[PDB]
């Protein structure tokens, strides 16, 4: 959650020169971002989630 | 394939998909100053991996008639962190540097850069005996820029792409440590410097090591439809530094 | 180098030369079931090389606004020849499937694909307390199309993209075996499934296996003058097919 | 020759996907097809060609 | 990559970077005559490197409605130096071929060539019962063009592409040592020819060897913009080649 004492950082991206196209090829193109864990990735204490929300019962 | 390459400093890294090949000095790996070949008695600051990592130099734009750029080391990484903080405190200093020069485009362009590292590169001024102002030389960062026809603002250096600002001819200047960023088949501008001078240690501002240099001789030229603005980025990372002899803060 | 495959089922033969590489499952290969997981008691019948091999389904056309297609392949191979026959007459059936995706375009073209295999796709009603009629959910060899805005068709799937009809989000669906297609560098959407289910042996008709799924995240975009019409071919093949139970023709 | 008793199957030849070009490329292609034979490949009876024909001596 | 290929023969030197597969004869390989099947008894002359060597052809321009070409060698390579003055004082002549045909197109051209050495390719006339002048068959280095429709010149060959001089079905050529310029994929149209006649030893000006011939048969097809003008060069260097029977200055 977000509290000031374990602040983490930032993840920005720069242009380092440009796009460069030939003739008759589109400009726009589009980046796709993944994100994943790696082999020392760990957790701790079981909540519930701030997401699930139920006002009655489902019938 | 061998056209790729990945280069590791410190918290940094350069991946390269379209290199052909990583040039090397004069033969020689940048290393630490021995104590048989040591001048100053204190002992010398080797910092950390915190000035040995790559620095982002600004981009320039590449156009049509564009003519050339320039940048001197020492100088241009200034204020680029502890790099530049450990130039303010210290008297001496002393470095080997990894450059490395970005530059994409499509199949469809064409056009060829030099890319080189030119030691002890002494300028010549515009009007011929008249001092240089030090911001016409370098500018920190931001790249100073070569012309065509020859040029004659005061205090300024005479910036002519055919003599190269030194007074040679521009197509001798391949006999220093260089590459060619082809278009066709480049992006691996790299060039690793070892500390070259006559001093095992020297002043940071007083001195400027060496002088990049970009000359497009195959000038940029493309179709009606491609993507026009094509950027340059100059990476730079220092290799093996040390200091000596530590002062209040120096000289902005 | 290892662009090129080759791929040999049966009596067919599928060459790719600008292959990637091929996904197997979830680490399993298909194979037969063992005589320590059995339930059923006489005698199995695997057929031939009759069922084992690649059957191509029809062609979806990839526009610049398109936004998805779906399969369900137990049932969209019910017409394939001795596989749907041999459907239509047995009770119980097995299978692992070879899914392998076509789609082409040249190197001035650009767009991206995925290709999940989405095992028990549960798939969700327009209208929310409404049945869902057969056809809505599977029509045999032809693709059902997703939608971008909510769809309210009356005895329909919810069919958007952003929550590929499961009510998911679509950008966490690279949790089941997939790939892209990049048209950039792509063309082997292979995927080797093996049989998942929680019985050792199923019903062809009354239970869909899973859930072919081929939707563009990166649009197919390209320049005035280029071919605009871009197929999209599907070719799957059983794998280690087995069948039980023999009596009288299905239900059609 | 063409009888019912040997008759010997079909060759055809299908779009699977498309032909799919960028701009400023021409569409419309050539394939040209090859023909052989493998190494068990026989014949077995001498007879005439019936692509010969001659009307009178070659003088 | 095997793609690169370097031919050295005497003093010159072809270099070719998309090259696919050099060809070699009927597996046969040149080489001088041996004295267990030689005829004539007087010392032949192996000269030197001095007509092993590689010799330019000119240039044919190959068109949108272009049709074909042929050469006629131990008569084409006559002028050539050397090797045309050893043809011109001596009686008797033997020798290989090493033929290099380039041509070269951007990405995005297409088109397909057919490259083929035909022995004994006896050329036929245009009006039936008339003689054929020695012009029409062959022009030393300046290639005779086929053509599309069935030609009626007084003299002439009969000149149609669909049956390539001879009286045979075109594509039918394929049997003898080919390879196919494909502008995709190739410019390697290499053909290493052995001696092929019924005697040992022959004259060079009497008897005509084989007869290079390029047909496209996918013809050349490009989007407007790209370059029209796309040459093609025929180089052809001798191999193994002596000579026999000095007396003075032959037939121009």
């Amino acid at each position: 959650s977000k509290d000031i004492y374990t602040d983490a950082g930032f993840i920005t991206c720069w242009y380092q020169t440009s796009i460069v196209v030939p003739a008759e090829v589109q400009n726009q193109s589009v980046i796709l971002c993944f994100v994943s864990a790696c082999n020392d990735f760990s957790v701790r204490l079981l909540r519930d989630s701030p997401f699930v929300r139920q006002t009655a019962f489902y019938q | 394939s061998d056209r790729v390459r990945s280069i590791t400093l410190g918290n940094s890294t350069i991946t390269t998909q379209e290199s052909a090949n990583v040039v090397v000095g004069y033969g020689v790996w940048p290393d630490y100053l021995s104590d048989e070949e040591a001048t100053a008695e204190d002992q010398p600051t080797q910092p950390d991996v915190a000035t040995c990592r790559f620095y982002t130099l600004d981009s320039v734009s590449w156009m049509k008639e564009s003519q050339g750029w320039w940048w001197k080391f020492p100088d241009a990484l200034r204020d680029m962190g502890l790099f530049g903080q450990n130039m303010q405190y210290h008297y001496l200093g002393r470095s080997g540097y990894t450059i490395h020069v970005q530059c994409n485009a499509s199949k469809f362009h064409q056009g060829c850069l030099l890319v080189v590292c030119v030691p002890e590169a002494e300028m010549g001024a515009a009007n011929i005996n008249e001092k240089i102002n030090r911001e016409h030389l370098s500018n920190g960062e931001v790249a100073n820029t070569f012309s065509g026809t020859k040029s004659s603002n005061t205090n300024d250096v005479q910036q002519a792409v055919f003599n190269a600002g030194m007074g040679v001819a521009v197509g001798n200047l391949t006999i220093f440590p260089h590459q060619w960023i082809n278009l066709r088949t480049n992006n691996c501008a790299t060039i690793v410097m070892p500390y070259i001078n006559s001093v095992p240690m020297d002043n940071m501002f007083r001195h400027y090591n060496f002088t990049l240099m970009i000359i497009p001789f195959a000038k940029l030229d493309y179709a009606a439809g491609s993507s026009t603005y094509i950027p340059i980025t100059v990476t730079v990372a220092p290799m093996c530094a040390e200091y000596n002899g530590l002062r209040l803060a120096g000289h902005q």
